């Protein structure tokens, strides 16, 4: 089949220069131009440049006018957007996109795109990967509301990408909120992870929680307690 | 350059009921050389239909869109659980803002919990007291807090979660931080949320020093 | 390789390359939905894969809408006096495809440029890369730019927003010359075998004729392709492909009279042939001046009735 | 697909005073097939001007208005106590959402009444609590409801009343419907009146169960 | 391979340019040949 791998990205201080690689398999590098698209997150699409079939030619956006460098080694089959001086706000996911073409007796593009590829979540900022802070979440008396009930837990400090957790070794889901983690002062993500499990049921099984942190390799698992 | 406008913002139907959507060049004709392009939000985009009319191979039938001059607009035939997602329309230099075609449900009450900071949490130097909105439709809120029984804001945050597929429902949280010492001076900290569909904003007070 | 090519050179530096010693077709290309205008002078598209050519020019360039008109014999216009001009007498054709997904760009084309101002118009197929500033007024500026004195480039800006007018153009200007040298250049035509001693249409590399074709004693140097007589008429080739030199002579012909006593007598007629054996025609008596069919010579001499010609005369008995 | 947009939404004068209306084509031009009509709310729309430019047969003079490119705009000359009707254009494939003209005033005072249910609507099933507003300009204001000392949204109805030709002035009133099961239980039912022409906004409190 | 529909669709969408716009097109062919005439104009005769 038809695909584009992703390659590169992660953390980089401010003012850094990063390189990122597009390797496509499936069909023929050589008779398609190529753009990259970024993704803000939770925002919308915004187009960043375009290369030629041999890369005699650019389309820089305005936003990375004369910051960023597309180029496209065919002999070698591979894609590759280079950057210098990176700002805060161009943290998003890279697409490496396709333009269509008839491949007639004129080429003839039509800037309309065909597959996308995996796209590669970029980072800029002045933290430093941190080790997260778990608590736990249980409503003791008076807090909760009948029988039913709903125990979590809240990460806090963990600067570094985005935290997988899980209940019981993922034995059980109950209706899971995965709730997105969100970005607070100092360069900080929150998540707090809450199951709808009622409160009625403390005693005869344990109840832990383990975030699985992929980064840093931090793995930490922790107890509830009723209070 | 030429912005791409999209109406209506946000498009809500019934798991059947077809939708049309239209997208607005701000000046002059491309050639009607016109994409869509739909996203999931965990996967990427997709084109649907290219060159304003000419639906791409192995898109289902029911996608079928045309327009001309300024304005393009596509329509779907019918719908199937797989609306769930953004429609961007792409002109040569600029993406659309979106449209969240969402699926109609009937209105849901919503359910406030609210969780202080443990004693862990006390001893870090901040407290952060957690409000959890819970099975609530459909998709507009707002939640306040009462802080020693007065009203203050911008010093809190709000996250909203994608609706779920099995029962087309969601959860909301929001968490107000503050220092340890000025979370020590009040007392009195309540939380509301405010929906249409309530017969009356349900408030719930927290007494702190639990018991 | 020229109309695939990425990047087109500007109007006032138009690109210019030499085709030769090749097959071409041109039947793909102007049976091609994607070229716009294909306009072809002293000599039609449908007919380019019959023809040869002695060498091929393939000029390069792009230009606007509102302007691709201006590349015809005999225009006028900034391209027509200033850039490009094409001679009256041209022999070729002009093809050219809209590009707008190629060159144009967001923010506008500044690498392609066309001349604006000079001091004469343009000959043709002579290109002015020349940057001196044109001296606008009657103040000389000795290279200074200023107020009436401009610099004769002005850029294009291709914005892909703006109308087909003003909308990038790719042309490409295939220019043929079909004078007295071996062509290299053909349509993709399969040869056939050759035959000689008979009357046969010939096509001899793009010439073509009728007539027959047998071996020559005359001997060509090995740079001559064909040959003429006194009254320049192509009377000996050089067969493109053994290098072996035939005659070629015109089919026999002549006029054809009719010889007949009055119908007011007989209906009988005889015909004769003038100046044609009759050994090529398909009782019968061969004259000086022809031969003659249907009349029975004899050993008798007679006061002439019908003159036939050379003491030959004929009569109903 | 086009869509016809006018401004302004709601336009005042005294009846003396002439104004204009701009009605932007969406899409592209017109081209001047464009029509004209003015419909009061009790009757049918009648035809005003044709293509944009000429006006049709029994039209007062003042009506004159010209138009072209994506601004299509509508001149009156002068103004008569009949403009108390909706204006709507006509292209050919849409119409236009209709502008208001109304009849300025001096700012008036509202008055508020609040009547309780009766005593066959307190064994019908349902209880319904109205407040009215009597003798109010201009048509702006918001009214706000407190049950059991609490504010409450989303259960009562609301009704506006075209504005009178003798005095310039218009009533509207809300209803509050709900069961006896929540009725009795609440004591103080309080209607709230804000208007930006009041000095304060005007309050009433109501008691259950009459005297 | 290489096989496409012969015909296509023009698509006349009502808010075009005037080059895409529908124009009705009639277009009359005259004989001239060398027959009795059978449609001439509103040319009144006269007497012989
Ligand atoms: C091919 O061309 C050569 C000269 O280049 C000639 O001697 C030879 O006979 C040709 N062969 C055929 C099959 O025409
Ligand atoms: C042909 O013979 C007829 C028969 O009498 C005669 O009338 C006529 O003159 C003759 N014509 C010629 C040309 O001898
Ligand atoms: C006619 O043809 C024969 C046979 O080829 C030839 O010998 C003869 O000379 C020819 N006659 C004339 C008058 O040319
Ligand atoms: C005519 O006379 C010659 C005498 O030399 C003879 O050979 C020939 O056969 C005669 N022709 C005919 C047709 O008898």
């Amino acid at each position: 089949e038809v695909q584009l791998v992703e390659s590169g990205g992660g953390l980089v201080q401010p003012g850094g220069s990063l390189r990122l690689s597009c390797a496509a398999s499936g069909f023929t590098f050589s008779g398609y131009w190529m753009h990259w698209v970024r993704q803000a997150p939770g925002k919308g699409l915004v187009w960043v440049s375009r290369v030629n079939r041999d890369g005699s030619d650019a389309d820089y956006a305005d936003s990375v006018k004369g910051r960023f460098t597309i180029s496209k080694d065919n002999a070698k089959n591979t894609l590759f957007l280079q950057m210098n001086s990176l700002r805060t706000e161009d943290t998003a996911v890279y697409y490496c996109v396709r333009e269509a073409t008839t491949f007639g007796v004129i080429i003839m593009p039509e800037w309309y795109f065909d597959l996308w590829g995996r796209g590669t979540l970029v980072t800029v900022s002045s933290a430093s990967t941190k080790g997260p802070s778990v608590f736990p979440l249980a409503p003791s008396s008076k807090s909760t509301s009948g029988g039913t009930a709903a125990l979590g837990c809240l990460v806090k400090d963990y600067f570094p990408e985005p935290v997988t957790v899980s209940w019981n070794s993922g034995a059980l889901t109950s209706g899971v909120h995965t709730f997105p983690a969100v970005l607070q002062s100092s360069g900080l993500y929150s998540l707090s992870s809450v199951v709808t499990v009622p409160s009625s049921s403390l005693g005869t099984q344990t109840y832990i929680c383990n975030v699985n942190h992929k980064p840093s390799n931090t793995k930490v698992d922790k107890r509830v307690e009723p209070k | 350059e030429i912005v791409m406008t999209q109406s209506p913002g946000t498009l809500s139907l019934s798991p059947g009921e077809r939708a049309t959507l239209s997208c607005r060049a701000s000046q002059s004709d491309s050639s009607n050389s016109l994409a869509w392009y739909q996203q999931e939000p965990g996967q990427a985009p997709r084109l649907l239909i290219h060159d304003a009319s000419s639906r791409a191979t192995g898109i289902p039938d029911r996608f079928s869109g045309s327009g001309s001059g300024t304005d393009f607009t596509l329509i779907i035939s019918r719908l199937e659980p797989e609306d769930f997602a953004v429609y961007y329309c792409q002109l040569y230099g600029s993406f659309g803002q979106g449209t969240r075609l969402e699926i109609k449900r009937t209105v849901a009450a919503p359910s406030v919990f609210i969780f202080p900071p443990s004693d862990e949490q006390l001893k870090s130097g901040t407290a952060s007291v957690v409000c959890l909105l819970n099975n609530f439709y459909p998709r507009e809120a707002k939640v306040q807090w009462k802080v020693d029984n007065a009203l203050q804001s911008g010093n809190s945050q709000e996250s909203v979660t994608e609706q779920d597929s099995k029962d087309s429902t969601y959860s909301l949280s929001s968490t107000l931080t503050l220092s340890k010492a000025d979370y020590e001076k009040h007392k009195v900290y309540a939380c509301e949320v405010t929906h249409q569909g309530l017969s009356s904003p349900v408030t719930k007070s927290f007494n702190r020093g639990e018991c | 390789e020229v109309f695939n090519a990425t990047r087109f050179a500007s109007v006032y530096a138009w690109n210019r390359k030499r085709i030769s010693n090749c097959v071409a077709d041109y039947s793909v290309l102007y049976n091609s939905a994607s070229f716009s205008t294909f306009k072809c002078y002293g000599v039609s598209p449908t007919k380019l894969n019959d023809l040869c050519f002695t060498n091929v020019y393939a000029d390069s360039f792009v230009i606007r809408g509102d302007e691709v008109r201006q590349i015809a014999p005999g225009q006028t216009g900034k391209i027509a006096d200033y850039n490009y001009k094409l001679p009256d007498d041209f022999t070729g054709c002009v093809i050219a495809w809209n590009s707008n997904n190629l060159d144009s760009k967001v923010g506008g084309n500044y690498n392609y440029l066309y001349r604006l101002f000079r001091k004469s118009n343009l000959k043709p197929f002579e290109r002015d890369i020349s940057t001196e500033i044109y001296q606008a007024g009657s103040t000389p500026c000795n290279g200074v730019e200023g107020f009436n004195c401009y610099f004769p480039l002005q850029s294009y800006g291709f914005q892909p927003t703006n109308g087909v007018g003003y909308q990038p153009y790719r042309v490409v200007v295939l220019s043929f010359e079909l004078l007295h040298a071996p062509a290299t250049v053909c349509g993709p035509k399969k040869s056939t075998n050759l035959v000689k001693n008979k009357c046969v249409n010939f096509n001899f590399n793009g010439l073509t004729g009728t007539g027959v074709l047998t071996e020559s004693n005359k001997k060509f140097l090995p740079f001559q392709q064909f040959g003429r007589d006194i009254a320049d008429t192509t009377d000996a080739v050089r067969d493109p492909q053994t290098l072996e030199i035939l005659d070629i002579t015109p089919c026999s012909f002549g006029g054809v009279s009719v010889i007949t006593p009055g119908t007011n007598t007989s209906n009988q007629v005889a015909v004769l042939y003038q100046d044609v054996n009759c050994t090529e025609v398909p009782n019968v008596f061969q004259t000086r001046a022809g031969c003659l069919i249907g009349a029975e010579h004899v050993n008798n001499s007679y006061e002439c009735d019908i003159p036939i010609g050379a003491g030959i005369c004929a009569s109903y008995q």
